[PDB]
Formats: C-alpha cells, structure tokens, sequence
C-alpha cells in the first residue's frame, strides 16, 4: 500500500534557468520529472510531499548542464505480493475482471474467481453473477481482492488478483 | 507481506488511504491556487476519495494513535485501518501474519474502534 | 466442434449464433412480449428530437411476428418478404429487425425477474422462519409488475437496503461491510426513531404519484430531541447525532423506495435541464472549428430540446476534459418545494414545527445526496444511448443508400480508371473475373506524351469494347480526367464512381491474395469495375470482416457508438438487401467473388454457406433445382423453408419456378395461377407473355385460399402474379450519375458541414489570371474578390489565414476574404 519513503533524483538543469530563482526551477523540474513514474524498484510515486535539501550542483564538464542531487519525501504506492487490497472494478471480460486499484491496473483470471460465479452477456451492466444473483459484480464495485503476482513493465506496473479467501467480495 | 519481500520499505512510514487523500487534496488546492496535474495523481486521488473511510484529519490521527498503542507491525496499521475488517475473524482471515500475533479479545475492541471512527 | 453443431442443426444460423438461446412462446408470454415490445420500442417519445426516414394494432402484428421467430423459427427476411399479411402494413423489415432486437431484451428482463422473484421468495421464507421489515406480497407484486430493467434495479436496490444484509440465506466468504453508515445506524437501532417520523417511505411515494396528501403525517406527542435521548449511545453520543442519523435513515429509505424513485425518474424524463461550462482546457482549446462551439456554454437547456447527436458530442467533450456538465431538474419554485409540501404537517405548535423541520431536512438530504445524483446519471446514460442509436441509424441509412443502386442501364464489360503518378486500369468480365490489366500513366513537352496516352486510350477502346468507363474520384484531378476520356468515346458511357470501398479493396489482404501482382491502383480499378457492375457483390466480398466493414466512414462519430450494435445494424442491412436481391448459388460455386453473398441469406449464414459450397464441391455438381438442394444437399425443412425463397438458380442450365421469388411450399398455387391463364404446358404460357394480368381474379383466389386452403394469402398471390410476370425483378434504384453536390463532395473529400461558410481556413495562392486566385489543400479554387482587393498587399507563394465568404459545388469556388475585419466577428 501507500508508503512514505525518502528517495533520490538528479535534476539536469540547463543554463537558461541560472537566474535568481534556480532552486525554484529545481523544485519544479522535480515535480515534473518524478510524479507519475512507475519505477519497479520503488513502485508508483504519486506526489512529492516535500524536498529535503537541494544538494551541491555539480557543473558537468563540457556540457553546461548542472546536475543537482535532490533528496525528497514522496507518497509511494508499492503493493507487495500476498496483500489484500480494495480495488475498483472498471470492466468485465470473458477471461476475467479488469480492475483499478488506483494508479495500478489489475487482472483477475476466470479461474481466479470463486467458481460459483459466471459471466452474463447481453446486459449493459455486463457482469459476473452467481446462479441466484447472491453477489453480482458490475462496473464500479468496491471489491476486495488478493494481489498474488506483481510484475513490472517499467512504463506501468500491473499485478494479478484472486478472490479465494474469506470476505473477498463486493462491499 | 507475511515475510517482507523487499529490503528498503521496512524502514518507511506506511500511510492509510485517508492520510493519502488529505495529503493529495492538499497538493491540488496548492496547485490551482498557484501547469496541470498528473493523470496518475488525479486518478489515485479519485481512488482514495472513493475509499476515504475517515473524512476528517483528527479521526485519522486518532486511529493511527490507537493502532500505535496496540503495538503491531507498521505494515499492519494500514492493511487493517483502511481494510476495516468487521470481525476479529474477518481481520485475521485477512492478515495471515496477524493470527497468533494478537489474542482474540482485543481484536473486536480495536476493530469496533475503527468502525466507530468512520 | 461448435462449428459442427451450427452446421448440423436445422435452426436458422443467426438463431444459433444469438447470445440468448432461442425458445418458444405459449401465446401468453408471447402476448406480453408483443405489448411490452410495442410500448418500449414502437410508441415511446424519445427524449431527444429524433427524426428519421406506428399504431396500436401493431401489437397483433408484433404478436404474429413473434410467433414465427419463436415458434416456426422464421428469420426476419422470411417473415418480411413472404408472410407480409401478418405484419404489414406497419411492420417494415427494419421494424421486424427491431422486434427481434427487443425480443432479446424482453428475454433478459424475464430471466432477471425470474431469478429475482425466486430470490424474494427464498428471502421471505427466511424472514418467516426467523424494528421488523416484512416481505409482504406487495413486494412480490412489484417484482412481478416490473416492466423496465430500470425498475428491476430499483426493486433490487430496495430489497438490498432492508433485507440485503442476510448472507445466512445461502447457508440455509462473508459479506463485506457496506460503505454507507446506514448499516451502522441500523446496528444502533435508530430505525425505530426513523419510524417515528410521520410517514413511511411507501406512503410518501403514494403522495408523490398522487401529488397530494393521500396519506397523513403521524405526529408524535413529544419533542424530537427528547426521543433523541432515548437513543444516544457510544456510536451517537449527542442527541443531535441520533437526530442526524435518523434523518440519514429517512433519506436513504426515501431514495430506495421504488415509487419515489419512479416518480422522480418520470419528472427528470419530462423536466430536466442541461447546464454546461468549460474547463480551463476547454476554455482554451474550444474554437469555432471544434464541435464544442455550439455548446461550450449552456444554461437551462431542457433535455427534450436536444437534437440528433448533440448529447454524444457533449459527452465526448466531457470525456476529453473540455466540459463540466450537469443535468438538474430545477432551474438556475424548485421541485423540492412540492416534495416538502407533500411531506409536511401545517400544525403551528413548536413540537410539530420541529418535527416538520427534521422531516424536511431529512428529505432534502434524500433529494440532494441520493436522488439527484443517481437519476441525473441514469438520464445521462439514457440520452447517450439515444444519441448512439441515432448515429447507428445514420450509418445504417448510409449503407442503405450505398446498397440501393442497380447494376447497369446502358454480362457487362467495364473499364476502370483509378489514378493515384502512375495511372492504371483493369477490365471486368461479364461475371467479374478480370480479363486483362493495362497501364496508362497520364501526366498533365510531356503534354504530347499525354496525347499519346489519349491515343492508346482510343486504340484499346477499339480493341476491347467496354460499355462504360469508370473513373475513381480521388483528387480534384478527376474533375477534368473525365474530359480526358469522354471525347475519346467519340472514337459507351463515362461514370465517376467513388473509390473509398476501392481503397479498402486495395488494402484488403483478401484482395491481395486475389491479386498478388496487380499494383495498388490496379486492384482499386478492379474493385471499381466490380462495384459499378454490382455494388452488393463487392460490398459483401470486401466487407466480410469486422475491421473491413468498420474502416469505412458512415458518420464522423461512428467510433463512439457501441461497436457490436453498429455491426449488427450494418449486417442486417446487408441481409435485407441480399435477400431482396437473391443469391444465384451455382454461379458462386465457381466464382469466389460471389461466395461472400451466400452467408447473408436467411437461415443460412457464415457456417452453413461454407458447408453448402463444400458439399456441392464434393458432388462437383450444379444446383439446378431447390428440390435437388433439399434431397442431395440434405438440408433440414426449417433451414430449407428459410433460404429456399431467396437462393436463385439460373434456369438456363427442371422447375423454372426455382428462378423466381416463389417459395417451394407455394409452388402448387403458382401452377394453379398459371392453370387459370388458359402446369407443364403453362411453364411458358405467361413466361413468354404477360398476356392478361386481368385473367387472374385476385379476390376470388384470396377467398378460395381462405376457404379450402390457408387464409389471407392476398398479398402473397399478388406477389406470385408479379413474379410470374417478371422473374427476379431487381428493385434496386436504377443507377443514376452523381449530381454536382456528390461529385464535389467525393473529389474534395469534404462535407456540407465542413464546407462551413464563415470558416477560418488555410489556403495557398498559386497564380493570378483580376481577383486573387488561390488553391485549398483540397485543390479547389478560392477567389479573393477584387472588391476586397495590389500585388504588395497580398503577395504570392505563401499561406495566409482566410475566411470562406462564398462557396460553390459545381464551380469549385471557395471564395476567400483574408481581411482581418472578417477574421474576427
């Protein structure tokens, strides 16, 4: 889930911004460069909470750019494997459920559900219902699930989910 | 989870999905008072507004305080306080590494404190 | 193999390929289908202004129609063309397709009601076995009374609000706690205090539907705060806390009362308004070229005031992020006031006043927090669905018009000209199998090599004899390339046939398998010749895949409508036209070019057609009779009775009636008809001559068929008479030639809306030969008037912002102004 871990970045600031407000430009380029990057080492990064210190800016020999080492506290979403997390289902397929845990898109296989529940076509809330419609999961349903396998694409991060544990159902 | 998978996140503060919401909305009302926000940040804000089971900051502070006197692992204070199991049983069915750690008696009491604070 | 199952059974193929399984009716379910389908699909005021290009008795028609589709399993064509009496006048073939579509919706609604009736039953049982909420028979009454699938959602939500939190029912994996704190307040038992408000939700719903105090508020002889002390607990310490919890309960119980939600739904349907504002991105990106200009701001636009596809565009803008929209019932006398008056006691005592204050603020929370949001979203979904249906109807009309054109009016030999600058040409057979291919690279000195190209044009026209030359309108170049051939005719007609379908044929992998060596524009010319030869055959051939048929352009917004529904509409248009024309199968058994037609015959489809053609290739024989089909091809009586009346057989290959729009089952009557022209001798009597159309006494045959045969065959007899008169008379409109507007639109690749008068446009000034002469990127001529005119003021060679003052469709005039007085306002 949502962590708060201090981490690092290196802002290569171009000599245009060497005026009275270069540190503000360092902060703005940190906000532009960091937020949204789905690094697999440190999960999603959502917002930069604070900037600890803007380090000593080393001038790159022959390049003009100044490398600024920035340490910063940022809200971080890294959903570890074996976790029970509250998704939001966005669409339903024959192969399973495509959900949104937030920043992450998630998958549930057709056998990763309890076997009592079956796909329902020709209804404009297309859904996985039980035979007696005891629990039905259409669009926009706050279902819990268990993320079992997390895998990294270095552009976005997707994990896979199952629902074979107590309570892992609609809320 | 039960055993931790990485080596670096254990000495990292864990946040609830309601601390995150109040931190993320703070960033917005900073921003339009001041560029456009990220897609990931905005849609994560929508997700954590969907599951904001504590709409007021002092409620989250009190929940974190209560779970802090309970003395359980810092991973567990956010996979309970925002998962809001209703039955001690529900809660432990959820945290495979919480069963055996804590006796049954305090489980209903703390859990009912969470469902009280919502 | 499911393919084998489809190939084997005797149902219509599209019946077996339907998502819902096909099942019969019992003339009571069938009457319910007829009446519900009529009320929901044929007489229901669309909220939007929906124009297009019936009656109460239609119910019987629908009744009759449904019978076929469900009982004798007659597909929509077989019903539409033959059993016309049971459905006509009102039910057109498109209305029969609509009846089919709404049948699949009624079936879903019964399935869900059935299961849910079942559920309410079990829940009632559990309740019995078990302050208290009773599953009275009124609940089952409403559940049975459910008509729409919106009501069936209200009833379900109602049942979930009260009795939902009962998992042990399946006992005779637990429920996750619901997000609403109504569950908490019910755990704290505030529902009793919720009951201590005057009305129960159902009585307020009755008040709403009757618009007066049919039921009366039940005041309680005490102070609400004094009742609050009885209920204060750890969960709700303050008396204000239990007060507000009870208010929340009253609000949520009013919201999920099907009577209340139903009446408020109807109010939104009648009186709801759309207010639009732009976001900051929409405050910048929105211009006059953007589709959002007409509605970037809006106020108090009633939802009934919208037009063909306005709401689809509004939702598109909102999805992109340009617009923030809201649908509200009150104007910007609010509808809440009626609600408050209905939920009010007029006694002026402080106690009654305070109880009424609590009641009205609770019902305010009901109306705002719960009801406005859900009903506005539902109305938005309905309007969006209406707009998507409008767009799909527009695409259907486009396919109709493109498919409603007759082959030829001079086997037809046609040469096709497709200019890309290497021009090519291909000559079509009398049956479509290309004879030859040839290259005529016309280019604009070399203005004498173009004369040489004209010379070889004349020589090849003298060698091969095409009845028509066809030029693919692709640029404005063909606006005069028609001149480059029409006089060569003097040494046979010229037609400008469009080539978008030809472009798809070019990029068609299937056509690439057909033509490995033929260069792109050569395959394009092939397809142009095939289209002008017969449009339906080529459309069926190239548009036999989802991506292929979808890559054409019927509407700008066609990417934003449900793809499956668009496919269904285009495919039903294909099936309509194919069955109207008919399919000559024994020609397709050798020519693959016609094979893609067969799948569009009723009963038959993508599987039965391939199996049929392969089986005929097993015998390696020719289908001379449909009796031969049923016997040798071993086709079941139902699929035979469907696809017989449409599978053409060439008589010159033996019952001649196999080449006519006369079903085998009605062969005998046809013979008797010819018999009364005075069988085997009569095979040619009217075939040779329509000697006396007044010989046949229509009414006498009709009444005779009523008395000894099967009644009401009047229009059938008329059809058989018209068919024996002329066999397989194509009703496709005779091929005209494109009007100036059509030619303008194809060559310019632009539409009367995109030819907006007032449009700020790009342009290119090439040369002046008086006023300034420029060219658009489309290649049209734009005349900057002398009245708005000096070489220095407007230079030559560059591009400049310009506004279209006047346009023309035959002159290709694109008059500019370029004056900054015009570029604003």
């Amino acid at each position: 889930m949502f962590y708060h871990i201090s981490l690092e970045h290196e802002i290569l600031l171009h000599p245009r911004y060497f005026g009275p407000n270069l540190l503000n430009t360092v902060k703005q380029k940190l906000f532009t460069e960091v937020e949204g990057t789905c690094t697999g080492k440190y999960g999603f990064v959502i917002a930069v909470t604070t900037i600890d210190n803007i380090g000593a800016g080393v001038i790159q020999p022959g390049r003009g750019f100044v490398l600024y080492p920035v340490k910063y506290k940022a809200i971080v979403f890294r959903p570890f494997k074996g976790e029970v997390v509250d998704a939001v289902v966005t669409q339903v397929n024959k192969v399973g459920l495509f959900t949104e845990i937030g920043p992450m898109s998630c998958f549930i296989s057709r056998h990763s559900i309890p076997s009592e529940m079956e796909f329902d076509p020709n209804s404009n809330p297309p859904c996985y219902k039980t035979m007696d419609e005891d629990i039905v999961i259409q669009q926009d349903d706050e279902i819990r699930l268990k993320i079992v396998g997390t895998r990294v694409d270095k552009n976005d991060i997707f994990a896979i989910g199952s629902l074979m544990d107590d309570y892992l159902g609609l809320v | 989870s039960q055993l931790i998978f990485p080596k670096e996140f254990e000495t990292a503060e864990t946040l609830l999905n309601s601390e995150v919401h109040m931190l993320l909305e703070h960033r917005k009302q900073q921003n339009e008072s001041a560029q456009e926000l990220s897609e990931v940040f905005m849609k994560t804000l929508n997700y954590t507004a969907r599951f904001s089971r504590f709409k007021n900051r002092e409620t989250i502070a009190s929940v974190r305080s209560l779970l802090l006197q309970k003395k359980l692992h810092k991973f567990e204070l956010a996979c309970l306080a925002n998962l809001c199991p209703e039955t001690a049983e529900e809660s432990k069915a959820l945290i495979p590494s919480l069963e055996g750690r804590f006796e049954d008696e305090e489980l209903q009491q703390i859990l009912d404190d969470i469902q009280t604070k919502r | 193999d499911q393919d084998n199952e489809i190939r084997a059974t005797d149902l219509p193929e599209r019946f077996q390929l339907r998502s819902i399984p096909v099942k019969g009716a019992e003339d009571d379910e069938l009457e319910e289908e007829a009446d519900w389908i009529y009320r929901n699909a044929f007489a229901t005021p669309t909220i939007s202004l929906q124009e297009s290009c019936k009656g109460p008795s239609t119910i019987q028609k629908i009744k009759e129609a449904l019978g076929f589709m469900r009982n004798q399993h007659f597909e929509v064509p077989f019903i539409a063309f033959y059993r016309k009496e049971y459905v006509e006048p009102e039910l057109h073939i498109n209305d029969l397709w609509r009846v089919w579509q709404w049948d699949e919706k009624w079936t879903q609604l019964r399935i869900r009601k059935e299961n849910l009736t079942r559920l309410f039953e079990k829940m009632q049982a559990y309740q019995y076995e078990q302050g208290i909420r009773a599953l009275d028979t009124t609940d089952m009454e409403r559940l049975k009374d459910v008509q729409s699938m919106d009501e069936l959602k209200d009833v379900y939500n109602h049942f979930l609000l009260y009795y939902g939190r009962d998992i042990p029912k399946m006992q005779n994996l637990k429920q996750a706690s619901r997000r609403d704190m109504y569950t908490i307040c019910q755990s704290a038992g505030l529902d009793g205090l919720a009951k201590k408000f005057g009305l129960t939700p159902e009585q307020f719903g009755e008040n709403l539907r009757d618009s007066y105090q049919r039921h009366e508020t039940e005041q309680f002889p005490a102070e609400p705060l004094e009742l609050a002390k009885d209920y204060v607990c750890s969960q709700f310490p303050t008396p204000e806390a239990v007060l507000e919890g009870a208010r929340y309960m009253v609000a949520l119980q009013i919201a999920r009362e099907p009577l209340v939600r139903q009446v408020l739904r109807q109010t939104f349907q009648e009186r709801a308004k759309l207010n639009i504002t732009p976001t900051k991105k929409g405050r910048k990106d929105v211009d006059e070229a953007h589709y959002a200009y007409s509605f970037k701001y809006l106020k108090n636009k009633p939802v009934k005031e919208l037009r063909d596809d306005q709401f689809l565009k509004i939702c598109l803008a909102e999805d992109e992020g340009l617009l923030t929209t809201d649908i509200s019932i009150d104007l910007k006398q609010t509808y809440f006031e009626e609600i408050k008056q209905f939920y009010y006691r007029d006694e002026f005592s402080h106690q009654v006043q305070e109880w009424n204050r609590q009641r009205t603020m609770a019902i305010e929370r009901a109306l705002q927090q719960f009801l406005y949001v859900q009903m506005a979203k539902e109305l938005k979904n309905k309007l969006l669905a209406e707009a998507k249906e409008y767009v799909i109807k527009a695409c259907s009309r486009k396919l109709y018009n493109w498919l409603r054109v007759a082959p030829y009016r001079p086997g037809i030999r046609v040469l096709g000209i497709a200019f890309s600058h290497p021009v090519f040409c291909a000559l079509v057979n009398g049956e479509g199998e290309v004879t030859d291919f040839l290259r005529l690279p016309h280019f604009t000195e070399e203005r004498e090599k173009k004369a040489q190209d004209i010379e070889t044009l004349k020589k090849f026209l003298l060698n091969k004899k095409p009845h028509v030359v066809t030029v693919a309108g692709e640029n404005r170049d063909a606006q005069m390339l028609i001149e480059d051939v029409k006089r060569i005719v003097h040494e046979i007609g010229v037609e400008l046939v469009d080539n978008e379908l030809a472009i798809l044929y070019m990029n068609s992998k299937k056509s690439e398998a057909e033509f490995r060596d033929y260069p792109p524009v050569l395959r394009q010319a092939v397809s142009l010749a095939r289209r002008i030869q017969d449009p339906l055959i080529e459309f069926a051939q190239v548009c036999s895949s989802d991506e292929d048929i979808l890559c054409l352009k019927f509407h700008p917004l066609q990417e934003h409508v449900v793809k499956e529904e668009l496919l269904n509409a285009l495919y039903c248009e294909f099936i309509n036209r194919v069955n109207e024309v008919g399919v000559d199968v024994n020609r397709a058994i050798a020519h693959p070019y016609s094979q893609a037609l067969i799948q569009y015959v009723c009963g038959l489809g993508p599987r039965k057609g391939t199996h049929l053609l392969k089986i005929l290739k097993q015998n390696n024989t020719r289908l001379e009779s449909r009796t031969q089909l049923v016997t040798m091809c071993h086709m079941g009586p139902k699929v035979f009775m469907n696809c017989a009346g449409f599978l053409k057989i060439d008589t010159a290959s033996i019952e001649v009636l196999d080449g006519s729009r006369v079903h085998p089952e009605t062969y005998e009557w046809a013979r008797k008809m010819a018999v009364d022209a005075l069988p085997a001798g009569a095979l040619e009597e009217i075939l040779e001559n329509p000697e006396r159309l007044k010989d046949l006494d229509l009414d006498a045959f009709a009444e005779e068929l009523e008395r000894q045969g099967y009644g009401d065959k009047h229009i059938t007899l008329y059809d058989i008479r018209a068919e024996l008169s002329c066999r397989y008379k194509d009703l496709r409109t005779a091929y005209r030639s494109p009007n100036t507007e059509e030619i303008f639109n194809m060559l310019t690749k632009e539409t009367p809306e995109t030819f907006y008068i007032g449009k700020l446009i790009i342009c290119n000034v090439t040369g002046i030969a008086i006023g300034v002469k420029t060219r658009l990127d489309n290649g049209v001529t734009g005349f900057i008037p002398t009245k708005f005119l000096p070489e220095e003021r407007v230079k030559v060679g560059m591009t400049v912002h310009c506004r279209i003052m006047k346009i023309d469709i035959e002159k290709f005039s694109a008059d500019l102004t370029c004056r900054t007085s015009d570029l604003m306002d």
